[PDB]
């Protein structure tokens, strides 16, 4: 139980009851007011009783220490969260951060030595691409002194403090919660220069020397402060070293300093203003509208709410409101359009509010207990559109016919003859005579998709406790009685993989028969949701096992069946409407959904199935449960006798968000279409994330002004909005005018903010998240340095600067290595690696500049700056290393050490499941290994009938044997082996074991039950120590491969590397089909301006991409049907190839996949001739001609050797990084030539039609007929 | 002479049919367990 | 019959536009 | 119409929204002179005054003209005159 480190990043909510409980048990005074005094009263009565355990004793001792130290300070005052935010953001100590300061000073003195060469190596790449001969003299200074910029920031000392405290408390928690030693020493204050710390295991006490203020914090608050400050430091550095954000820096700094000044005064309600910067960033983008009547429409509501919050809080004065409004005006008002979605990235950096259960239960009870008055005529007019959509969706795909479809009763003439003639009908007829669909009875014409996969059940979910024990979540401390013990399990996978008799039809009948309404164990509970900036905000609901299974089954049915029917001179002009769907699922009563659930009952043939949710909720009780907010109950009572009070919501009517999402989404389109018909406009809806948009569209004459076109296209939707609002209010829904936007230009979605063909992306959202330790279960430097480099590459595509992001990655990697070496809580870091590595400075930067596919710890190579996917990691990392050695960042001997390093020990299955892996010693991820071990164990030991007969303990040996048979030939093909093994029944098992997302609790349970041995525990408890030892050996080793030089191509280097790396499985046999030349080394460039003649063109090359851009002010505006797992057999048999004899083996494996004969297989496979842009703003102006680039190796009837899109992505990249700082595209039209040269990169190969299988084919004794495994009865 | 009122009677019946499907209760078996039992046994 | 036809059609005319009142509590 | 029938979930469970004559809780009509999601119409409130000020500030006029329009706004009182000045400014902006 020691391979689990405490949490490093924030993942839970900040509950004020938690701090109140800790302090009230530690007997410390505190100025914390609670909405419900039930927790305090319970703890008080429990103390008067005499209950106490080890936690109470430890907290009492820490409280005694605190109360004894508080005597030296006469006027101490507890400053509660969030009132202490302005102080604790700028706290700084000089005698407590004495260690991390020296650590980071050394980490900065190393970068100060490598930075001149880093800049030289980036300037080489720039000049080679053809952007001049010298970087900007500003970029040079920033790249070189990037460490001094990061160190002379206002958040650096708070960062050091909140990292020291975080790691110290993490070490305390880790070394304490382990049951090895129990005798504990009391923790004493650490008197620093300006503050005094007490880092206990539960709470931290910070006293301020000069101010006398006192703060008490918990682990969640420490994690949140560390996260906030590590985000602010990274974003401020990334906006300081950058020039495009020169105007945004002042606005963001003023926003920080202005909203920090409200925390001491306003308090917790300050997040109701912090959470007003997402709507304001759109209300201030509407002020650039083209229909002046709309400017201010949303801003009026935003300012009204910002005034109401101040008034209710108490700041009734007008001066404060006026200064606040002027400040917000200055902050948000700007000129550049692409810098309007940036303030979106920063509204999560003020911290998260402290929330309780009462104030989040009342907010949902208010909406779920509320009468409504729907209107039958419009309800049926929407139901008519529903029936019409179903009619058309079945008449299509079936050649215009209604064989099992509707049977009207008194239908009109046209709508009765449409069925006879077998023709469809548009919205017009349905809304015109909706009386014809007033009694239509369908008939079952939709099969039940049953054994697709196990996604729904396997995906980790929580379960509520059985209704008979609903208060087992509350520990015995905070309760006024002894709660009943918890028998059942508390996870969907833990109750699913133990189901001795599971049946989806058993569940469907558990709903149909109607036993879910008499089940004496059903229970629904609410749980507060972490990392939200609204005190009420959202909760997530947990329900019992059988009901959750029926819910996921119903949703899968309604998403796989009719849910797919609803997917979809004069010019067209479209406006946009955007409204959020929060609090939009509580206005869904049974009356307004029965007419749509009934047609689906009659379509799927499931009597009274699809309306289970409301029939079950309307007679149940749902409480909001968190362990620290107990109910006020002197004795245990059933969930039916609790009154309607703080945490309970008795007998709701509305829905629950997430459940019946497809049902509500397909039942909400009929009213959009009715309101569109009633106005004569064509609409298109899109629910993306948490807010739905509607693109109302109308046809207008072409010879019209753009202004008048957009004005009329906005008028039509200003008319449509009121119609739609009336319709939704008649069916029962409130389409509020405050929380909604109408605009002729933009609409929000989940990839940024679309604005009139552009995309105002937010580039500083991932820089604020490239924090030190990555999300994992054990602190591992490899995963940390991979998450550090996987976010800079995302900021680069969202808009950041390539060179500055690369330098930021290098610096953060260099100091992450040092933090993991000499500032870690790990106990296996020994002086045989810590001391030599920390002492040798050159080696420590060599290991941080060496790429990861080679053996180093640098995961961002200079080709990932430009292209999205690099060709081959091993042949691109060697090109990167050659570039570094040339620019003199690393010595020449590093290449020889790389090429003669120590080969690891990996089998054939690992090479088949990772085909680009030049095998390395101790490189894999401990988290991934523990997942792939525990998932396999728990799937092998499971009596579940759904996956039985598939996970036998010999599956590992069978997988290794199949991989050996596939790979071992006279010519090795790892990519084809990977494809075959992935599509086979040995890849299906791994896909299921990956879908089975194991949690920290599940791995804890596995260790408790003995899932893995103590030998595996000791092998994976000291992994990173072996990473550092292997790196030391790699960089110290003094060998030489006389046949290695800097001039040999990177392709040849990677081939030699793989051959020498595993000749033990190759013995000289050629590995084939992996190496593809590096794009940045293979492609040179040149920029033709107004009057000049190309030079690298006339030097001889005739193969080059040609890009063009004109001059104009822009950058502001302008036997085989319904396929199944048989597809797996087909793609496998094509990946195998066309063989005279080995077609038998291909048929054998495809038969083990699916049941089919050799002749049908050969006639179904498509035998081939062989044997084997939404991110930038200057791509609109750009014109690309691929003619001259068409020259490839013989340009025969094959695929492009290099990925043809690379020579275009790398041209758009350079054009964007040229026009990155310009407002116009110049005065003269510019051209770009992108010559390529892959001469020595061509593999001299022998075209083998196919290789003879030099190993005997041994498979499973008999292909199991498990229907989840690829089907064995297609026809 | 008679069909013109039979259509009206059928319209009233069809209204009362789908008016007591969107209102729980109002009978012995007034809800909608009237679909084809199942495509598969 | 000539009068009963309209006397019964007015019933459908009035019933084709009604208001359904949904309560606040599922049990009451 | 004063004549609209009402049928409830049960017989006697409709006493909630029967008194709200006053039968259905209707919605507030979006008028051309009431501020809503469509169009802007300024009231006398500080919210509306500050919104007009923000329109003057974020407009694309010249700085002296923006300040002059701000001075014009400083001495305007009453919802009616405020709406007239708003119409005037909206007419001026696109000129
Ligand atoms: C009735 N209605 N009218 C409109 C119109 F047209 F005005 F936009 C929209 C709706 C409507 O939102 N239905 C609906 C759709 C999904 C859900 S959800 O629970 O799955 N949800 C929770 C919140 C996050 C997203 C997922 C709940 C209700
Ligand atoms: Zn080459
Ligand atoms: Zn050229």
């Amino acid at each position: 139980n020691q391979i689990l480190y405490p949490e490093v990043h924030l993942d839970s909510p900040i509950v004020t009851n938690k701090i109140v409980a800790i302090l009230e048990y530690a007997r410390v005074p505190h100025a914390y007011s609670l909405e419900d005094p039930t927790l305090c009263q319970n703890i008080k009565h429990r103390l008067k009783n005499g209950f106490s355990n080890q936690m109470i004793i430890n907290n009492v001792e820490v409280g005694n220490v605190i109360k004894s130290k508080l005597r030296s300070y006469p006027a101490h005052s507890h400053i509660p969260y969030p009132n202490c935010n302005q102080d604790l953001f700028n706290i700084e100590d000089k005698e407590s951060t004495r260690k991390i300061r020296e650590l980071l000073k050394k980490g900065n003195s190393l970068y100060s030595k490598v930075s001149d060469k880093v800049f030289q190596c980036l300037r080489d790449t720039n000049s080679r691409l053809g952007l001049g001969s010298e970087l900007r003299e500003d970029i040079k200074e920033k790249i070189i002194n990037l460490g001094v910029y990061m160190h002379s920031s206002q958040w650096f000392e708070p960062f050091l403090f909140w990292f020291t405290v975080k790691t110290e408390m993490r070490s305390v928690i880790k070394s304490q919660t382990h049951t090895c030693h129990r005798r504990r020493h009391t923790p004493v204050f650490f008197t620093g220069s300006s503050v005094e710390l007490l880092i206990s295991r539960d709470l931290v006490a910070i006293i301020s020397k000069e101010s006398q203020h006192v703060y008490y914090l918990t682990f969640e608050l420490v994690l949140m402060y560390c996260d906030v400050i590590e985000g602010r430091l990274m974003t401020e550095t990334a906006m300081t070293i950058d020039a495009r954000y020169a105007e945004l820096l002042g606005r963001v700094r003023y926003m920080w300093k202005l909203i920090d000044g409200f925390f001491p005064a306003l308090g917790n309600p300050t997040y109701q203003i912090v959470a007003m910067l997402e709507p304001l960033s759109l209300a201030y983008l509407q002020l650039r509208d083209i229909t002046v009547e709309l400017r201010g429409a949303f801003l009026n509501h935003c300012f009204t709410e910002i005034h109401d919050v101040l008034d209710q809080n108490g700041f009734s004065d007008e001066g404060t409101y006026h200064e606040l409004i002027e400040a917000l005006d200055y902050i948000f008002i700007t000129d550049d359009i692409h810098l309007t979605g940036e303030i979106f990235s920063f509204f999560r950096s003020f911290g998260h509010p402290r929330l309780e259960a009462v104030t989040a239960a009342e907010n949902v009870r208010k909406y779920m207990n509320q009468p409504k008055v729907i209107v039958y005529e419009t309800l049926m007019k929407g139901h008519a559109i529903f029936c019409g959509i179903i009619i058309n969706g079945y008449r299509d795909r079936h050649g215009g016919s209604w064989p099992p479809l509707t049977l009207p009763l008194h239908a009109a003439d046209t709508i009765r003859n449409a069925q006879a003639s077998g023709e469809g009908l548009t919205h017009e007829q349905c809304v015109d005579n909706w009386k014809s669909f007033a009694g239509v009875r369908f008939g079952c014409f939709m099969p039940l998709s049953l054994d697709s996969d196990l996604t729904m059940y396997l995906k980790d979910k929580a379960l509520a406790a059985l209704q008979r024990e609903w208060d087992s979540v509350y520990p015995k401390e905070f309760l006024r009685y002894d709660p009943p013990k918890g028998t059942g399990s508390r996870r969907l996978v833990d109750v699913f993989l133990n189901d001795s008799s599971f049946d989806p039809y058993d569940m469907i009948m558990y709903v149909v028969s109607g036993a879910y309404l008499h089940d004496p164990e059903f229970n629904l509970s609410y749980s507060l949701k972490e990392k939200e900036i609204k005190e009420t905000g959202r909760l997530f609901a947990k329900m019992t096992y059988k009901m959750r299974a029926c819910q996921v089954i119903a949703e899968n049915l309604i998403s796989n069946g009719i849910g797919k029917y609803f997917k979809d001179t004069y010019e067209t002009v479209s406006a946009f409407i955007t409204t959020d769907l929060k609090k939009y699922c509580l206005n869904w009563r049974y009356e307004t959904i029965s007419l749509f659930a009934q047609r689906l009952n009659e379509i799927y043939g499931l009597p009274s199935f699809f309306q289970w949710l409301h029939k079950r909720l309307e007679t149940s009780v749902l409480y909001v449960s968190d362990p620290h907010c107990p109910p006020d109950l002197d004795a245990h009572v059933p969930l039916c006798k609790v009154p309607n009070d703080q945490i309970f919501i008795k007998y709701p009517m509305g829905g629950i968000e997430g459940y019946c999402q497809k049902l509500w989404t397909i039942s909400t389109i009929p009213y959009l279409y009715l309101a569109a018909y009633e106005s004569g406009v064509r609409i298109a809806s899109l629910v993306q994330g948490d807010n739905q948009t509607i693109a109302v569209t109308k046809r207008v004459p072409s010879t019209w002004p753009y202004n008048l076109k957009k004005r009329e296209a906005a008028r039509v939707t200003r008319d449509y909005f009121v119609i739609l609002r009336q319709r939704l209010h008649d069916i029962g829904h409130h389409l509020k005018a405050n929380e909604t936007i109408v605009s002729s230009h933009f609409f929000v979605y989940s990839k940024g903010i679309y604005y009139d063909g552009l995309l105002v992306s937010q580039s500083l959202k991932s820089i604020a998240r490239c924090v030190f330790w990555s999300e994992t279960i054990v602190d591992e430097t490899r995963a940390a340095c991979s998450n550090i480099a996987t976010t800079m590459a995302k900021s680069i595509e969202r808009g950041y600067d390539r060179y500055l992001a690369y330098s930021l990655n290098v610096l953060k990697v260099i100091q992450q290595i040092l933090i993991s070496l000499g500032f870690t809580i790990n106990s296996t870091m020994t002086r045989d690696v810590v001391i030599p590595l920390l002492t040798n400075n050159d080696l420590l930067i060599r290991m941080a500049l060496l790429p990861a596919p080679i053996g180093g710890m640098n995961y961002l190579n200079m080709s990932r700056l430009f292209v999205r996917n690099i060709g081959d990691p091993v042949t691109s990392s060697i090109a990167d290393l050659k570039r570094m050695i040339l620019a003199s960042l690393m010595p020449e001997e590093t290449l020889h050490q790389v090429m003669t390093q120590q080969p690891g020990d990996s089998s054939f299955l690992d090479w088949a499941s990772d085909p680009y892996s030049a095998n390395l010693v101790c490189v894999q991820s401990i988290t991934r290994l523990l997942k792939n071990i525990t998932a396999r164990f728990v799937l092998i030991h499971s009596p579940n009938p759904m996956l039985k007969g598939l996970f036998h303990d010999d599956s590992k040996e069978e997988d290794e044997r199949l991989a050996a048979f596939l790979m071992d030939r006279h010519i090795i093909v790892p990519r084809a082996a990977h494809e075959i093994l992935d599509h086979s029944v040995t890849g299906a098992r791994e896909s299921i074991a990956g879908m089975l997302d194991t949690t920290k609790g599940l791995i804890r349970a596995s260790m408790r039950k003995g899932g893995l041995t103590s030998r595996v525990i000791t092998r994976l408890s000291n992994y990173d120590y072996e990473q550092f030892r292997a790196g030391m050996v790699l960089l110290t080793g003094r060998k030489r491969n006389v046949l290695i030089d800097k001039e040999s191509c990177s392709v040849q280097l990677a081939r030699a590397l793989r051959s020498h790396m595993w000749a033990r499985l190759a013995r000289g046999r050629p590995i084939y089909g992996l190496e593809v030349p590096d794009v940045l080394e293979s492609m040179r460039g040149h920029l033709i301006r107004r009057h000049e003649t190309c030079v690298i063109c006339e030097c001889g090359s005739v193969n080059y991409g040609w890009f063009f851009v004109p001059s104009g002010c822009q950058l502001d505006d302008i036997s085989r049907s319904l396929r199944s797992a048989v597809r797996i057999a087909t793609v496998y048999s094509w990946a195998y190839g066309d063989d005279d004899s080995s077609w038998n083996e291909a048929w054998l494996l495809a038969r083990q996949r699916a049941n089919v004969s050799l002749e049908e297989l050969r006639v179904i496979t498509p035998i081939s001739t062989s044997t084997n842009t939404s991110l930038v703003r200057v791509a609109r102006y750009t014109t690309i001609s691929n003619d001259n680039l068409s020259f490839v190796i013989s340009d025969k009837k094959v695929d492009t050797n290099f990925i043809y899109q690379q020579g275009m992505l790398l041209g758009l990249g350079v054009l964007e990084t040229l026009f990155r700082l310009e407002k116009d595209t110049g005065s003269s039209n510019t051209v770009l030539h992108l010559h390529v040269e892959t001469d020595c990169c061509v593999i001299p190969m022998i075209d083998h039609p196919r290789i003879p299988s030099s190993r005997k084919l041994e498979l499973r004794a008999e292909l199991c007929t498990n229907p989840l495994i690829y089907d064995n009865a297609p026809l | 002479q008679i069909n013109r009122q039979n259509i009206s009677i059928s319209t009233l019946e069809g209204h009362l049919s789908s008016i007591m499907i969107a209102i729980p209760g109002l009978g012995k078996d007034p809800n909608d367990p009237t679909a084809d039992v199942e495509l598969n046994p």
